[PDB]
């Protein structure tokens, strides 16, 4: 999910707790992390 | 609720938006939660 120029606070929570919102409950999940950096990109990884 | 009606109904809905609501949804096996009160806001009732 990229957010251009908005630093990773804005990331975190206005995106990406959202998206974190669905993930959970998902089919064989295994495991799940989200990394936000500051380039505006937030990276969530969904490891079934 | 609030049986000693230190907070008003707004409030309840506020911290059950704001910090229920999302670790609630963060539970596995729950598929949708609908609130049933929304987040507090700032409202500019004008006069026309």
């Amino acid at each position: 999910a990229t957010y251009p120029g908005a630093t990773a606070k804005t990331i975190n929570d206005s995106v990406v707790t959202l998206i974190e919102r669905e993930l959970s409950g998902v089919k064989n999940l295994l495991y799940y992390s989200a990394t936000t950096d500051t380039s505006g990109t937030a990276e969530i990884t969904a490891t079934f | 609720n609030s049986p000693n009606n230190q907070y008003s109904e707004v409030d309840l809905s506020d911290y059950l938006v704001r910090n229920v609501v999302e670790e609630l949804k963060r539970v596995e096996g729950v598929g949708k939660v609908q609130s049933f009160g929304a987040e507090k806001a700032m409202r500019i009732w004008v006069d026309p």
